[PDB]
């Protein structure tokens, strides 16, 4: 959605011009970066259930007060929706690593979150604690490459800056 | 609005699935012939004022009743809008060749073009001749087979980029008829 | 009331604390537009008088309101300061839109989707898209009436098209940002004697600007174009489709049958269960309340309620390989 | 008209080539070329 | 479409006022003028074959480069459209002397003329060479009266000033 | 300030164009009409003490109730305002015959007048009878010429229609 | 705004005087020389594109530091804006020649031109030279003494319009100074 | 509005000169140390909501006269409008760091800001302290000497980017004052 390609074919469309020589030069930078972030997305796609069951309970280790009766974890089935909420964010991190920008994160996960989590009383501080843990469990030669770990970590703290 | 990378993630959000590894080598092959996509858009937009003038005036010479009083290309006021109408069409099919799919073509140009042209008096089967001349011009430029301008490329084969830019020119004629 | 030279109020960007009023009106957009040569000229502040300006604000910003001689005294106050130089004609339509005369005939008498559709017609002279509707309808839930009117006038679209000294009007541009942006502008803006007053809901553009599909009906677009572009299409050829359209735009027929919601039903002879088609899919709607001794448990046979054709997916989706 | 149209580019290109030679012989004469002791010892380099 | 009548009923319609004594006075001037411009319209409409044949080759005797290959009139079907392009403009001068304003020359001959001729590579200086030949060819007692030639020569350099 | 000259130069400035032939011949109608209306303005200038005392007492000879106590006329000065208020309305009709339009009658006499007389309780019907007495006084070879009296009659019942 | 018929009635309105036959003999003589005024706007607007382009090219060829980099008529965008600035001035003069007084040149064009050209950086002394060439062209067109153009006129004197249109072109130079 | 490449070609346009081998070499070093510039923008925009919440609350702990009544950051409404005021300034600085000069910062953020804060009564000396803590925060993250968070880079010297970002933050302070 908000990729490299759509942000230059919509600026050509609003001025009413053909794709220029500077518009093709932005797609040239999409060539050299695609080796880094599609091995950061292929790594996340085959490892996704392991990384959300270790970043999901980093919320509950840190914020353990929200398992009391009266809070956002009353029973067992809310905690399985609490893992379902954090598996949705890792899918959109995987979708925004394929596309090349923050397209799927902005239109599907960020927009509307200020009103849903406020009215359903789910704390944004305890969503950030699940995303800040998996940013810091990454070390750049073990899990991926060097620049694969940059662009995986670049879309994670964009989500933390959006939610806080 | 959507490029080829965003097409496969709105096909995999519908299944609630991750974009894995077998839905990437059809997309890592998009990047590998990515320099030929960039030379193919460049050879359309370079000689593009000759394209929309040879197509409109070659449509006039096969139906010369648009020049008669009562035709829709009669005065200077209507011929200037017909040459302008034809280069919106060439602009949006080069946005769709650069991106890799026709979602900016299907939304911002063709959704409502039939009801625009019917309400305004445009002969809709003379406009398909100006798009089908433009399809013949565009596949003779990105296969380097024009008879009056050759360009300089590397050696190889772009018959699949010419095969999908004809599929965007056919989508204009199907949204208008 | 403010000061005898002001170009902008309320300080939304920092660059209006230094901004001057434009000395001359802004030019037209530099694309071609063959339809704009068949149009009347721009009414501006420099060339027109105050009999032309107050008529053309009433013909575009107020629709056709039929303002009487005593009614709207608040617009007479804001016109008394327009002649004194205290506010420009950009600020004069901001005072018109935040007045109680604009509220009592467009806000509190129309609907809520229908209020946003008239504000693009009155202030910008076009029709929105569905993404433009849903950002202007959040301001009517979280910030009220006056912050919604202030987003049209302080937009970038306003100051490029009209600037400080041009009355709003229907701009024909040539190249539009989508091809559906053209023919929804023409549909929303017909010519004389139109007056969106007792048209109590629009209901045709209220469902066409709810889909980025459903390009609307071409006889609502061949009608309000300038003539000499639609002669030899209106002798008696498409003329009778215009007659039907104007008898069904007035009295406000709902498009649940023909335009949105499109269920090709079965043949009549293939069922013959409850006899006639008039009373075929009727089943009763029963609502009880059970509060004390005032109930009115009234069973009514409701009408032909049809399939949602959107809530049935879900079906063949929630049970595709599952169930 | 057809004859001129076919020779217009040929003719203007051969005139540009003849003036590039005059400009080169003038900067070469001032640049010290043709002043050597082997150029003045010929009879055609004395006429130049 | 632009007349003495249409400007004064559009200035009254813009204010929402009746036909006053001002615009009744201005169509009095359409009575004394139409004796003189309807004989320039009559002299042009019976002599138009001769006056566009001798104005068309005043273009080509000034610009004989246009008959070269690749130029604007290079074969006989493109030379024949040039004499048609000139005859279209002389017919709209006849419509302007009948209407009494610059109405038919504006919306049928001048609007979009700069877009068409820059796209199709037609020189506007070879259009004004045909129009300014007939402006100077006109003799004051021979071809018409004195004030028929004032009105005939005023619509010709309306066309020159819109193309130059 | 609304004549045949200021309605064509404020209509050509709105489109941004030079004075063309339709603008130049609507001022031809201000040539062959001004022999009549400047004649009828001269007869109004040299007789304006007479034609207000034939006319201003007609509102008191017909609407006789105004000279009663508690009314619009109590003393001689309020009657002397009424011969002053109608002499302003004969001065502006003299201004309209020399300008050639409805300029000074709109800007000085008619604008604002409906929310003056409603406030001050002055009856507009007792203004019209002083104007409509003067309208049928016209005797076509006696007072002015035959074509001078037509344009004198037209400005008088524009004023009646704006006060009706 | 105001024409010559209504300039003499705002003078009568300041004393509440009936405008009679004493000051009408100046204004009856306006309509006596009324065909001469109508041939004089016709000789200006017929040659109006040659008058604009010759005036700015004579301003350029006498001050050629406007074409130098950092000059004001330097690029194509600024030379086209000077040609557009200079035909506004010839348009509003020919309204005021057709009306009879300069009450539309002063309110609609010149009211706020001095402080507009200072905030833009337009050189004012070159703007006097562009309108003084246009003043010299206008008095050579309405007295029929142009060297490369002769128009067909009736016989008589027209020097009281040439002195009138020189006063309109000198009000332009007195405002921007 | 401009970047570092178009700052070069507006200097050569003043002399009507071709930009060639002398000052091409200053641009070839801009491209060569160009991945250093893109890591340095990326570290600013990744710590941006901690960085603006610490510089505004750092301004409070310097001067606690803004929490008493009469203060300008007194209310709950004014604390949100100051914490929004300070992240506009961070957003236009990171445009100017990504571009290469401070002409997006002059035209779109600092035009009329001095006249706004005077007419609002926003205190000037408390605002310079708000961008000085943002200056010390910016040079810590892009020389990687931050005490609470360390990011992974390749090794080398980036001190001339950190001397360029402090010239952008000193441009904001000089125009507010
Ligand atoms: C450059 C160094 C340079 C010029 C360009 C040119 C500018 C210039 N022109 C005049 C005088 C006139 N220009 C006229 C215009 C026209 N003549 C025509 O017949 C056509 C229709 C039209 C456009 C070419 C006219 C009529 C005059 C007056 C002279 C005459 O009677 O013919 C001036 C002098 C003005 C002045 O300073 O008083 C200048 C500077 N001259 C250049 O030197
Ligand atoms: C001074 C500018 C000229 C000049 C002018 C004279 N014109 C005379 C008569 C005349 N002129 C016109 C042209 C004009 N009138 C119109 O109605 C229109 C278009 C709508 C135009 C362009 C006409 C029709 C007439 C006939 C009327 C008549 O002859 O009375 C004229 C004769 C005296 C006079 O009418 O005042 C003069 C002197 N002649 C010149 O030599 C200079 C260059
Ligand atoms: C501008 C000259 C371009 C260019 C364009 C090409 N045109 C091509 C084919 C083509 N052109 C026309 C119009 C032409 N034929 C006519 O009969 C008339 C007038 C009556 C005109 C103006 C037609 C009809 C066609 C064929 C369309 C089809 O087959 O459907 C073309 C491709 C084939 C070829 O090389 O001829 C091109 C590239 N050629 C140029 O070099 C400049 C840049
Ligand atoms: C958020 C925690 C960031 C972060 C920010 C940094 N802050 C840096 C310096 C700094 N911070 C403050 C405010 C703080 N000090 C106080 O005394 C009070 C309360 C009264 C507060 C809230 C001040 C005053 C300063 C110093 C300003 C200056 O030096 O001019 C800073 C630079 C020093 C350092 O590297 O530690 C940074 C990077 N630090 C982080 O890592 C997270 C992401
Ligand atoms: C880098 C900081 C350290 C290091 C850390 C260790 N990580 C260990 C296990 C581990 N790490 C992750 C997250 C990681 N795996 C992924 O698949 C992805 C995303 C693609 C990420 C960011 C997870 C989920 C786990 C658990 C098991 C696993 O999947 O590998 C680990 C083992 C200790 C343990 O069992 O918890 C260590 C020591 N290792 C290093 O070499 C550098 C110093
Ligand atoms: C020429 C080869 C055709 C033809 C074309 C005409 N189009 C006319 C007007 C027109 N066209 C459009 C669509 C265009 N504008 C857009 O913004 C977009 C998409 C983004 C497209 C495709 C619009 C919206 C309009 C009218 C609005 C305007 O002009 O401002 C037109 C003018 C009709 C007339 O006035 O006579 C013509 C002639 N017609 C033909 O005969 C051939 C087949
Ligand atoms: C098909 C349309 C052509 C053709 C195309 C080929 N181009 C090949 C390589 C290549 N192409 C470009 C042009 C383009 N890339 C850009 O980045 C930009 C501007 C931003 C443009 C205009 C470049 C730079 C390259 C270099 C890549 C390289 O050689 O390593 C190519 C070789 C295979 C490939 O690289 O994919 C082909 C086949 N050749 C043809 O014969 C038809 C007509
Ligand atoms: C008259 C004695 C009729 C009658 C008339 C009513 N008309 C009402 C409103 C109305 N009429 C028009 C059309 C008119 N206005 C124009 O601007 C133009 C053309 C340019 C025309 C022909 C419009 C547009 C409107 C609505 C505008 C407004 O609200 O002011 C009307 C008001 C309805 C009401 O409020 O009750 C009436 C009563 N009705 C009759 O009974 C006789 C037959
Ligand atoms: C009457 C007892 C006075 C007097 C009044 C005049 N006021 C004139 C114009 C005018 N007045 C205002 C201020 C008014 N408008 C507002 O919106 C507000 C407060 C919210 C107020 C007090 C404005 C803005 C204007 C200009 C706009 C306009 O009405 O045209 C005025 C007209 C002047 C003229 O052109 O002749 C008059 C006569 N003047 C008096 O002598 C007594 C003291
Ligand atoms: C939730 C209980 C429903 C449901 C709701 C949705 N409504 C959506 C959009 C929408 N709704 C309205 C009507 C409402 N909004 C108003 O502002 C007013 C009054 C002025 C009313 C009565 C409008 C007008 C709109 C469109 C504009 C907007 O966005 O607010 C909506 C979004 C659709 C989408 O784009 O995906 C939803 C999901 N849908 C459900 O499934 C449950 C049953
Ligand atoms: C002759 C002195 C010229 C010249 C003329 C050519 N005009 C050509 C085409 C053309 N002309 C117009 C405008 C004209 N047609 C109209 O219908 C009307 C008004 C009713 C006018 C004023 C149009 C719109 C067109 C294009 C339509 C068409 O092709 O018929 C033309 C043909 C150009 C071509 O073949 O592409 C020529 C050759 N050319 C000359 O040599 C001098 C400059
Ligand atoms: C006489 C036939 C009437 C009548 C006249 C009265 N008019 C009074 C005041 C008044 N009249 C005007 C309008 C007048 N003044 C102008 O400047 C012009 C046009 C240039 C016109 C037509 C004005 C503005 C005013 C108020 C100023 C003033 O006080 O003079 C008046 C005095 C009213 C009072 O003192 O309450 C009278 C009596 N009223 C009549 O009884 C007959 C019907
Ligand atoms: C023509 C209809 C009759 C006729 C009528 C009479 N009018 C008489 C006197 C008279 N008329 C006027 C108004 C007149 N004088 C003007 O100065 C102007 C406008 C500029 C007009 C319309 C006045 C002021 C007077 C009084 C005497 C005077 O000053 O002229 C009149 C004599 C007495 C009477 O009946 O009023 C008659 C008979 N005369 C005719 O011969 C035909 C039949
Ligand atoms: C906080 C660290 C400051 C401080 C900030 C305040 N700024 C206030 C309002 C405000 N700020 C701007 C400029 C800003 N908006 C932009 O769009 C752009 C760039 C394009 C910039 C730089 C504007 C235009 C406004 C007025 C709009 C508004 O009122 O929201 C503000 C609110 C004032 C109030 O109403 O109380 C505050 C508190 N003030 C401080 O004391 C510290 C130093």
């Amino acid at each position: 959605m908000k990729s490299v390609i759509t942000t230059v074919v919509s600026a050509a469309d609003a001025a009413g011009r053909f794709p220029s020589n500077s518009d093709l030069e932005s797609i040239q930078g999409n060539i050299q970066r695609s080796a880094a972030r599609l091995e950061a997305a292929e790594k996340l796609a085959g490892n996704h259930e392991a990384v959300v069951k270790e970043a999901g309970d980093a919320c509950f280790a840190k914020y353990a007060y929200l398992k009391n009766p009266g809070e956002a974890g009353e029973n067992q089935e809310k905690i399985n929706k609490c893992y379902r909420d954090v598996d949705h964010y890792m899918r959109l991190v995987n979708y925004c690593l394929v596309v090349g920008g923050t397209g799927p994160l902005d239109e599907w996960g960020i927009a509307g979150a200020r009103e849903v989590y406020r009215t359903l009383n789910l704390p944004t501080s305890a969503y950030v604690a699940s995303i800040a843990y998996t940013r810091d469990r990454l070390c750049v030669p073990r899990d991926m490459s060097a620049q694969a770990g940059v662009e995986f970590s670049a879309y994670l703290d964009y989500l933390i800056n959006a939610l806080s | 609005m959507l490029d080829a990378f965003s097409r496969v993630v709105v096909n995999s959000d519908a299944k609630a699935a991750y974009v894995g590894g077998s839905d990437l080598q059809a997309l890592k092959s998009f990047i590998a012939d990515g320099n030929k996509r960039l030379d193919a858009v460049n050879s359309i937009v370079s000689n593009a004022s000759c394209m929309v003038s040879d197509a409109v005036s070659g449509m006039i010479c096969e139906n010369p009743g648009l020049i008669s009083p009562g035709g829709n290309c009669y005065t200077n006021r209507r011929m200037a809008a017909c040459l302008r109408d034809g280069e919106i069409i060439l602009r949006y099919v080069s946005y769709a060749l650069l991106a890799g799919d026709a979602s900016v073509l299907e939304d911002r140009c063709l959704n409502g073009l039939k009801e625009t042209y019917i309400a305004l008096g445009v002969p809709t089967n003379s406009s398909i001749r100006a798009v089908s001349i433009m399809k013949a011009q565009a596949v003779a430029f990105i296969t380097n087979t024009a008879t009056e301008r050759k360009m300089s490329f590397a050696a190889g084969d772009c018959t699949s980029l010419a095969s999908e830019v004809a599929s965007y020119f056919d989508r204009v004629g199907a949204a208008i008829s | 009331l403010t000061l005898p030279g002001t170009a902008e109020t309320n300080l939304a960007v920092p660059s209006n604390a230094v901004r001057k009023v434009q000395p001359y009106p802004i030019a037209k957009p530099p694309s071609y537009s063959s339809v704009d040569s068949l149009r009347p000229a721009r009414v501006s502040r420099m060339d027109a008088d105050w009999a032309t300006i107050y008529e053309q604000v009433r013909r575009q910003v107020m629709g056709n309101a039929y303002v009487m001689e005593g009614e709207a005294p608040d617009i007479d106050v804001a016109f008394s300061q327009l002649k004194g130089g205290n506010l420009t004609v950009r600020e004069f339509v901001r005072a018109v839109g935040k007045s109680a005369s604009y509220r009592t005939r467009f806000m509190e008498a129309k609907s809520s989707y229908n209020f946003v559709l008239l504000n693009f017609k009155h202030f910008l002279g076009r029709a929105p898209t569905q993404e433009e509707v849903s950002t202007h309808i959040q301001i009517l839930a979280t910030s009220g009436l006056e912050a919604e009117i202030d987003s049209y006038i302080d937009s970038d679209e306003y100051k490029a098209l009209f600037g400080d000294h041009v009355v709003p009007y229907v701009v024909y541009r040539g190249t539009y940002l989508s091809s559906e942006r053209f023919n929804r502008m023409v549909k929303a803006n017909p010519g004389g004697a139109t007056s969106d007053k007792a048209k109590s809901n629009l209901n045709m553009i209220a469902t066409v600007a709810a889909d980025l599909p459903t390009d609307a009906i071409d006889v609502m677009r061949g009608l309000p174009s300038p003539i000499t572009s639609e002669t030899l299409a209106f002798g008696t050829a498409y003329y009778w489709a215009k007659v039907e359209k104007e008898a069904s735009e007035g009295r406000s027929a709902s498009p649940i049958g023909e335009k949105i919601g499109k269920f090709d039903h079965a043949p009549i002879s293939t069922y013959t269960s409850l006899c006639s088609y008039d009373k075929v899919n009727k089943a009763p709607q029963i609502s009880v309340t059970n509060v004390g001794s005032d109930e009115h448990s009234y069973v009514s046979v409701t009408s032909k309620y049809i399939a949602p054709d959107m809530a049935a997916a879900a079906q063949m989706l929630a049970d595709c390989q599952k169930y | 008209a057809k004859f001129r149209g076919s020779v217009l580019a040929e003719r203007g290109a051969m005139i540009t080539k003849a003036e590039s030679a005059t400009a080169s012989v003038i900067t070469s004469l001032r640049d010290g070329l043709y002043s050597g002791e082997a150029q003045l010892l010929t009879a055609s380099g004395q006429r130049l």
